[PDB]
């Protein structure tokens, strides 16, 4: 039994009922999580940890500003819906989750082979780094200028002085 | 259900939820360049990967700033 | 080990996640799958030259 | 096309600012003076303040000096960029190259320098320092490595041209000269 | 790995706040799971239907072409 | 979305409805109609129409227009030249 | 590298989280056996906010005033630029000169913001009040 | 020199006080820092070395002889736009002090300009989402440099959410090319041209249609122009237009290559429908800046058809159209910001509100300009009369040379369909023009001295004292007089166009 | 010319020499046009997705399916558990069916 | 590097009931027209401690297989497979001439391998005997390409970092060979 299944559909109901403010800074952590772990158990445990080390910071940052912008509106505000409209709809959603249709791609399972070629055995971390600093080490020189008109941005819209 | 455009329901009606749907929105194509970059053992996809992520949190600040100084402007008398 | 290469379970069923342009080509336009198609059948066409 | 004779398709940093004519030099002053004088000239044709003239203050005058003077060099410095290009007139400055690239074969030393970089890295730092000058006036990046992708054939250098038989360099072939790549890989293919 | 973590304790207190959304969420969950675990084949049908309406080459559609290839295949040799 | 939506004839029709819940001696009343004379309230009876004629109109008579209200017409032009509506939240008008 | 001890930590840590609360749970005395005041959900009196004996207005949802919010912001792109120096840290030898270079360049662009944030004092606390020594003066005759 | 000036400009304006003077120093080396730009540029690229197409920096940028003219288009343009910050733009201290009250305006000019000239050079898929965010931030950061404007600051969040929305679809589009072919660079990508999904990169185009305006995401930046000031919406309007049109160009070149039937319907689609929204959109509208927010959405339907057709023809035509129609977008806010010195003053129907922002803001304040100031009035016309297409000015074989390249190419509905768009926009353009002159003969001797250029003293009433500043008058004088008479160097400047080569070569 | 498909330790990955028999066959000057690179553009991508392979294990497949052919006796064995790649699946000559440690090597 | 592939095993079964992983085996032995080779049998740690002794002794033949990778031009396990045998053989020799020669020397160094996380510079002593007894008996010396022969680190007299927890086995045997052969 796949559980993330289940996680996903818990994820979906609360996002059509969510209301206030709080609740939506709240599916953006429910919806991180999902993600960070299915990257560790599966595809990549290095973004995994990059998720994790820069998001969470984003999302107290996020969740401070909540807190000086809730503006009293949608706690005592009336809400509809439905519980039998909620729950249809999320049954023909799950009915459809194959997002690629060629089938042998999704049904033919693949192998690869090893080689002990690789001598030099070094962290995807080091690989990315290595490449980074030294081909595309102009693109992260753009990226330290974006950085830094970020940092000019956001005094220039925020401080009254 | 996503022809009909049934993630409008799914996002919430203030700003600041906008804000969240972008970044999911976003995190979705860095997932997808995660899992094709593994698959091919290609390094310049998990390049890409990591830029996609410092950058998209550089517009979340940037977004976020603008939606704080509007929210001051609205509190502007300040008589205190 | 032989093991499947589906994409992740959160971005083909996140309520969100999932909505892109290209997402809903791949998922719902058959334009791509058509010339895909023509390039396999052509394998086993070609067997008997 | 106006073209001439390709000298070094990705010139060092050292070498550009050495082959620079008294005129680049000129040009170098005259881009450090003209931002001062374009504050002064500004002031004149319209005053910033109210309608009569005054001359920008002190602080003004010294951060537009600083303007110019990186604005002058980055002038001079494409100037004698195209001379290594071919793309501008460099009679003077392939006497000079064929001069100290014969000078130091004779040494049995690499006209192009040895390097702190492996392989990957001097082919990798010409790759992100070629044709960058089309650029500077945008943002800044130079080669400042002893890399070998000059775009140039040393077997050039080896016949004398007009006016070269009184400098009498004996050139050893190329695979005696240290730090080159046909010299470099004896013993395995993959390391130097 | 942090949902391997919070996963009980997110679904309890799933169950104590709304125990008929979650048995309905969690119902369904299961049926589909029954129905990738035993072969009831109603998933996949789903999916056959979805391709066939919207023009996809489907399972059929590419066996289909096989035994079209198949018998022109044998007649250029008998 | 910031402006009024008021007409002379609502605020005089929500403003008989609102003075019909009281005791007054008439239940015919037009924007001539005085609140002393016609309706029979004393110093106490008015003030209690005026802040019922608030809240119903969400608005806050001063102090100087209200001692020296007399006819009901007056407080229809009253309501009308001062009527706003109040500010909504920052998401309230872009969403 | 092999994980699934790992898993079964992950595993405990769950389960024990769960059972603080399920422990104080099943310990405590029922209401009846102790004062007898009730389910809490009827004592409105003890489930209502402290405010050290004195009631207030009711201010939860009401916007909050934050002075250091410039600051808060600009924790974001610094943040960025922290976890940007990861690739660096495992791969210094193998991009030998050429990447400490760069990585010098990449810190002395950001040190423009620094130089930026310092002289525009940013980072400092957006008071409202602002305390001014008015001179006594007198317009004599 | 962009890059190295920019810091020194950014350390030096935290330096030294906070003074209205300083601030406007400081923009005029700006000035000097574009001048300086535009001649190391000069001095480097020509037209003849960047026919082939010079790789940079690891190939990570591609510039030619038809990026290379943009970039120097997008620096002229920047220059003119400097000096309406840099000098007067009419001499009132209570309109001109609002240029000069951020310091950060021209920081964040400079930081645009970079992200406009290198966007139309990206060779990678990793550099085409870096750059794209660096040039769309940057337009945020300006949108909202009046933060203290309620306006201002609504417009720049407004341009953030759709902006963003934008580039998650430019990033999605390279996501789903770099799954299909695990490549990263455009000439890589081109060797499987004819196997990766074409419609990928119809999303990538889609992504960019929103970020120029067009037709059915037109709506925000009708919104935007109008409600931002009139010195932030002159540049806004037309500065992302000249990198990503010319991107879109570059894209639709490689498109062509497999000449998918398909994709060209559906652009066409976007162009028709343009087209109607853009001529019917504004026949009923007050404000002047949403009035010039059709006119921009309809140009840029017009540019498009170039754009889409793809051929030699294409060049010429997108070239000089987007070179005669910067200058005209350039000189009709000239004069709308120096024309606000003859707005009358009260001493109220409809309680107008009108704010230092935007001093004029609807059509109707252009009145009885043919009395207050006839060569300016004129000036106005001949631009308008440009935007209408009139022979021979230069709006007039804008048009002929995008016709030229439409019908070339098939393009027999939308070469019919512009030319009724261009009829049905001719109303409202004429309307600007009946209000400038008509009533000129029923107000001539009238007692106007209710102006707010009234308001201003004098020296000594034995001086002559000009009206209006003398660079914003000059530059006014230029750009009219080079529409006026373009058919002087006509010939001569659609032979250089020629030149201009995108892989043609033979 | 940049890098491409740099596997996870910094050289070639495995579908690097695809992709760079590509480059040099489209690059060289001999061709007159770009027929003779396309067998090596299929090759290329097929190295990436494998789709014509998978799509001929899907007719394997099909086709012992209509003639009645056992999964389990025309396929590979396999075992789906790491903790039963037992000894005696293994086929040690002291093998046995205990499950085997992974717990921490 | 922990990285989860489709080549080998992965970090934990989570990944693999994520993957739907098979682990597949094959029944078939090689074709009989491909001649037989038998297999090493040595496991990591004695493969780590003989490693220099095979690279002495079959450097021509292990280069050899090499250069026909290289000259094979992409058609490289069919191409050496002749080559590939000669290289399996000449390792086996080695391992071979350890038991029968220096058996209690090589059982010692790759004993405190294992005991010590497979670090050469933890099993220094026990090293130096197996390279005293090997050279005496098969005429091998350690080598390590590309410096000079007295800055190579196993000779290193002095070294900087060394193991937290000593071999007990290994002090023993050291003890014993210095009062018995350095008189
Ligand atoms: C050199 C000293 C200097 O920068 O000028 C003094 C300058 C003025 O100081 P001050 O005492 O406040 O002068 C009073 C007036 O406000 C100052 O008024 P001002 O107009 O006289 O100074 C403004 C200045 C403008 O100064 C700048 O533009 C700073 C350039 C740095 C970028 O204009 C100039 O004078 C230009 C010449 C001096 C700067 C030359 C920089 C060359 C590039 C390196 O001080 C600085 O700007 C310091 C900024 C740099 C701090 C150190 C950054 C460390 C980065 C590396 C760390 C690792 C090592
Ligand atoms: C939007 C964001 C955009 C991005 C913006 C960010 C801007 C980035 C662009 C900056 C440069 C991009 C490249 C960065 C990576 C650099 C890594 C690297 O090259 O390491 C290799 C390089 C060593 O490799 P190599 O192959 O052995 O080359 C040796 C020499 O460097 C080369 O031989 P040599 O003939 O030059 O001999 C060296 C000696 C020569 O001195 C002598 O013995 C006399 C010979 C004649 C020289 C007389 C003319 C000198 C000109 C004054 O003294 C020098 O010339 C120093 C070279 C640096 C000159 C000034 C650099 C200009 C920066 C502006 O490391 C270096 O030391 C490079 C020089 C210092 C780094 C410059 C940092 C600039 C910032
Ligand atoms: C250690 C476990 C921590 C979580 C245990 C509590 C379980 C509750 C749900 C956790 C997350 C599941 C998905 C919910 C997404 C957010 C939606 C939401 O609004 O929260 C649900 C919660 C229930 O409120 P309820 O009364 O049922 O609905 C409103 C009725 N008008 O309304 C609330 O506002 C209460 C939320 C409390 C704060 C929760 C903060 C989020 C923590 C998420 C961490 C785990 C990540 C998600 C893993 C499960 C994914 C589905
Ligand atoms: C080296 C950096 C520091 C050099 C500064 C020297 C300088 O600028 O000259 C000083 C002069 C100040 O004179 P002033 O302020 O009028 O008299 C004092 C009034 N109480 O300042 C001036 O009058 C401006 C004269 C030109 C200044 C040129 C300085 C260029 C800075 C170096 C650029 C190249 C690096
Ligand atoms: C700028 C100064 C660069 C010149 C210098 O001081 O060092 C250059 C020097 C290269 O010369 P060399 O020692 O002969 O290298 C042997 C080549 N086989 O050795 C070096 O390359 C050392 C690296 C120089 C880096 C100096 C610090 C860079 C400044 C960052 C700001
Ligand atoms: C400052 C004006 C300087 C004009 C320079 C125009 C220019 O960039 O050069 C022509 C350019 C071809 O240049 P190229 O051949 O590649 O390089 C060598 C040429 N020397 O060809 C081009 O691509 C130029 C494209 C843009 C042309 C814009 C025309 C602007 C018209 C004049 C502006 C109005 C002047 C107003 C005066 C106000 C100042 C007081
Ligand atoms: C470490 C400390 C361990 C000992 C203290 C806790 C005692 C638990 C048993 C108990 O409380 O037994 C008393 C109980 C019932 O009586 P109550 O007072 O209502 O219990 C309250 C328990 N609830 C909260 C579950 C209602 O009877 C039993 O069911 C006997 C078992």
């Amino acid at each position: 039994m796949n559980l993330e299944i289940l996680d996903l559909s818990i994820l979906g109901f609360y996002s059509l009922i969510s209301s206030n403010s709080f609740e939506s800074i709240a599916i953006l952590v429910a919806t991180i999580m999902p993600v960070i772990t299915e990257l560790w158990y599966n595809y990549s445990q290095l973004f995994a940890l990059l998720y994790t080390l820069i998001y969470v910071g984003a999302v107290v940052i996020l969740f401070v500003f909540i807190l000086s912008v809730i503006n009293e509106k949608e706690e005592y505000e009336y809400e509809y819906s439905g519980l039998f409209i909620l729950i249809l709809v999320l049954l023909l959603d799950d009915l459809d989750d194959n997002e690629s249709n060629d089938n042998d791609y999704n049904n033919v399972y693949i192998t690869d082979y090893a080689d002990w070629f690789n001598n030099y055995n070094e962290s995807d971390l080091s690989v990315i780094g290595n490449l980074l600093f030294t081909e595309y080490a102009l693109l992260l020189l753009i990226i330290s200028f974006i950085l830094l008109m970020s940092i000019i941005g956001l005094i220039l819209i925020v401080k009254k002085d | 259900m996503d022809l009909i455009l049934l993630m409008l329901v799914a996002v919430g009606l203030n700003i600041i939820d906008i804000y969240i749907m972008i970044e999911i929105l976003i995190m979705g194509c860095t997932v997808n360049t995660i899992y094709s970059a593994s698959l091919d053992n290609d390094m310049i996809g998990l390049i890409y990967s990591l830029i996609q992520i410092i950058i998209a949190g550089v517009e979340s600040a940037i977004g976020l700033s603008i939606l704080v100084n509007y929210n001051r402007i609205r509190n502007s008398e300040e008589i205190e | 080990p032989y093991s499947n290469t589906r994409r992740p379970w959160v971005l083909r069923r996140h309520i969100i996640m999932k909505n892109s342009p290209t997402k809903w080509a791949r998922k719902y336009s058959s334009r791509r799958d058509e010339r895909e198609q023509e390039i396999k059948d052509d394998y086993i066409r070609g067997m008997g030259e | 096309m106006e073209t001439y004779e390709l000298i070094d398709s990705d010139p060092k940093f050292s070498r550009v600012v050495r082959y620079f004519r008294p005129s680049d030099y000129l040009t170098w002053a005259l881009g450090t003076i003209g931002a001062p004088g374009l504050m002064v000239l500004f002031e004149k044709i319209e005053p910033a303040k109210g309608n009569t003239f005054k001359m920008p203050p002190p602080s003004i005058m010294r951060i537009a000096t600083t303007i110019g003077f990186f604005g002058g060099f980055y002038y001079a410095y494409t100037s004698s960029t195209k001379r290594f290009w071919g793309y501008s007139e460099n009679a003077k400055e392939v006497a000079k190259d064929r001069y100290e690239v014969k000078k130091a074969l004779s040494e049995k030393k690499s006209p192009y320098g040895s390097s702190l970089l492996n392989p990957y890295q001097q082919d990798m730092s010409a790759r992100n320092s070629t044709n960058s000058q089309l650029l500077l006036a945008i943002f800044p990046w130079f080669n400042v490595a002893n890399h070998q992708s000059h775009g140039i054939d040393l077997r050039k250098y080896y016949e004398v041209r007009d006016g070269e038989e009184n400098w009498n360099f004996t050139l050893p072939p190329l695979d005696q000269v240290k730090d080159l790549d046909v010299a470099q890989y004896k013993e395995y293919s993959n390391y130097p | 790995p942090y949902l391997v973590a919070f996963r009980p304790a997110v679904l309890v207190f799933f169950f104590i706040r709304q125990p008929i959304g979650a048995g309905l969420l969690a119902g369904g969950f299961l049926f589909w799971q029954a129905d990738r675990h035993f072969n009831f084949g109603i998933r996949d049908n789903i999916h056959n239907f979805k391709q066939t309406i919207l023009g996809f080459p489907t399972q059929a559609s590419k066996w289909e072409t096989f035994k079209q290839v198949d018998a022109q295949k044998r007649a250029q040799l008998v | 979305q910031s402006a009024s939506t008021l007409t002379k004839e609502d605020v005089l029709t929500r403003s008989v409805s609102v003075l019909r819940g009281f005791e007054v001696k008439t239940k015919d009343i037009d924007l001539q109609t005085t609140f002393v004379q016609d309706l029979g309230m004393d110093s106490l009876d008015l003030n209690d129409a005026l802040v019922a004629l608030e809240e119903e109109f969400d608005v806050v008579f001063d102090d100087k227009t209200a001692n020296e209200i007399k006819t009901v017409g007056e407080v229809v032009d009253f309501v009308l030249a001062n009527y706003l509506p109040t500010e909504q939240s920052i998401n309230h008008t872009i969403r | 590298m092999l994980q699934d001890l790992f898993n079964n930590y992950v595993i405990l840590v769950g389960i024990l989280g769960l059972i603080f609360l399920g422990v104080n749970y099943f310990i405590v005395e029922s209401p009846r056996m102790d004062e007898n005041n009730g389910n809490i959900s009827d004592y409105i009196e003890k489930s209502g906010p402290f405010e050290c004996g004195f009631s207030s207005f009711e201010q939860s949802h009401n916007p909050i005033p934050i002075a250091f919010i410039l600051v808060a912001l600009l924790f974001l792109p610094f943040d960025l630029e922290v976890s940007s120096m990861l690739p660096y840290i495992v791969s210094i030898y193998s991009v030998g000169i050429y990447g400490l270079i760069i990585f010098i360049l990449f810190l002395l662009i950001l040190i423009v913001g620094f130089i930026y944030e310092f002289n525009t004092k940013s980072l400092s606390i957006t008071t409202i009040l602002h305390k001014k020594n008015k001179a006594l003066v007198k317009n004599l005759y | 020199m962009l890059f190295t000036s920019l810091l020194l400009i950014i350390v030096y304006g935290s330096l030294v006080n906070k003074s209205h003077l300083l601030t406007k120093l400081i923009n005029r080396l700006g000035l000097i820092i574009i001048i300086y730009t535009l001649l190391i540029h000069l001095n480097i690229n020509t037209l003849e070395n960047l026919s082939i197409g010079i790789n940079m920096f690891n190939n990570l940028l591609l510039i030619n002889s038809f990026n290379n003219t943009i970039i120097e288009l997008i620096l002229i343009i920047c220059i003119l736009y400097v000096l309406l910050i840099s000098f007067n733009i009419t001499g009132l201290s209570i309109i001109d002090n609002l240029n000069y009250s951020k310091r950060t305006f021209i920081v964040i000019v400079l930081f645009n300009i970079i992200g406009l000239t290198l966007l139309p050079l990206v060779n990678d898929i990793m550099i085409l989402f870096i750059i794209i965010e660096l040039q769309s931030y940057s337009l945020y950061l300006l949108t909202a440099i009046f933060n203290e404007s309620h306006n201002s600051t609504k417009s720049a969040l407004y341009y953030f959410i759709v902006g963003s929305i934008a580039s998650f679809i430019i990033l999605d589009a390279t996501v789903s090319i770099y799954d299909d072919l695990g490549l990263t660079n455009i000439q890589y990508i081109l060797m499987y041209i004819d196997k990766l999904e074409i419609f990928d990169l119809l999303c990538l185009l889609f992504g960019l249609f929103i970020k120029i305006g067009l037709a059915p995401f037109y709506s925000y930046s009708i919104t935007i122009y109008s409600l931002s000031p009139t010195i932030i919406t002159n540049y806004i309007s037309l500065m992302p237009k000249l990198s990503i049109l010319t991107l879109i160009y570059i894209i639709m070149h490689y498109i062509n290559i497999v000449n998918n039937t398909d994709l060209n319907y559906v652009i066409s689609f976007l162009i028709l429908i343009s087209m109607f929204i853009g001529s019917f959109g504004g026949l009923n509208v007050i404000r002047i800046k949403t009035l010039l927010a059709y006119s921009s959405l309809l140009n840029v339907s017009y540019m498009l058809l170039a754009i889409l057709s793809n051929s030699n023809e294409s060049i010429i035509a997108y070239i000089y159209y987007i070179i005669q129609y910067s200058l005209t977008h350039i000189n009709i806010f000239s004069i709308i910001l120096v024309i606000s010195i003859y707005l009358p003053i009260m001493n109220n129907m409809l309680n107008v509100m009108i704010t230092k922002y935007s001093p004029i803001e609807y059509i109707n304040q252009l009145k009885n300009l043919f009395i207050n100031n006839i060569f300016i009035a004129i000036a106005l016309c001949i631009s308008i009369f440009s935007l209408i297409g009139i022979p021979p000015l230069t709006g007039f074989y804008g048009k002929y040379l995008v016709l030229i390249s439409g019908l070339n190419n098939g393009y027999v509905l939308l070469s019919i369909v512009l030319i009724i768009a261009s009829s049905i926009s001719t109303v409202y353009y004429a309307t600007i023009l009946k209000v400038l002159s008509f009533d000129t003969l029923s107000f001539k001797d009238i007692i106007s001295n209710n102006l707010i250029i009234n308001t201003s003293p004098e020296n000594n009433n034995n001086e002559i004292k000009p009206e209006i500043s003398n660079v914003i008058s000059y530059v006014i004088s230029s750009l009219t007089l080079i529409i006026l008479l373009i058919i002087i160097q006509y010939e001569n400047i659609v032979k250089g166009a020629y030149l201009v080569l995108l892989y043609n070569w033979v | 010319a940049p890098l491409q498909q740099v596997g996870r330790h910094g050289g070639p990955n495995k579908c690097f020499g695809e992709f760079q028999r590509v480059v040099e066959c489209m690059t060289n000057a001999k061709h007159d046009s770009y027929e003779p690179c396309n067998n090596l553009k299929n090759d290329y991508l097929e190295c990436r997705k494998h789709k014509v392979e998978r799509y001929k294990a899907f007719l394997m497949q099909k086709h012992a399916e209509e003639l009645g052919k056992d999964p389990e006796e025309i396929g590979a064995p396999f075992v789906r558990k790491r903790r039963f790649l037992t000894s005696k699946t293994l086929g040690l000559v002291d093998g046995d069916d205990y499950e085997i440690g992974v717990e921490k090597i | 590097s922990s990285t989860h592939t489709n080549d080998s095993l992965n970090s934990s079964n989570y990944v693999d009931k994520l993957k739907d992983t098979h682990f597949v085996f094959e029944n078939d032995k090689l074709p009989s027209e491909i001649p037989d080779v038998e297999e090493v049998g040595a496991t990591t740690a004695p493969l780590l401690s003989a490693a220099y002794f095979i690279g002495a002794k079959c450097q021509d033949y292990n280069d050899d297989f090499m250069l026909c990778q290289k000259e094979a031009k992409g058609n490289g396990p069919i191409d050496c497979l002749k080559e590939g045998r000669r290289v399996t053989r000449c390792a086996s020799g080695v391992l071979k001439d350890l038991n029968t020669h220096c058996s209690d020397e090589f059982r010692l160094h790759w004993q405190c391998l294992s005991f010590s996380n497979l670090e050469y510079k933890n099993c220094r002593k026990a090293e130096s005997l197996l390279n005293k007894c090997v050279f005496e008996k098969m005429n091998l010396v350690k080598k390590i390409p590309g410096i000079p022969e007295d800055r190579q680190i196993h000779l290193k007299q002095n070294p900087v970092l060394k193991p937290v927890a000593l071999h007990q086995d290994s002090e023993v045997a050291f003890k014993k060979a210095q009062n018995e052969n350095s008189i």
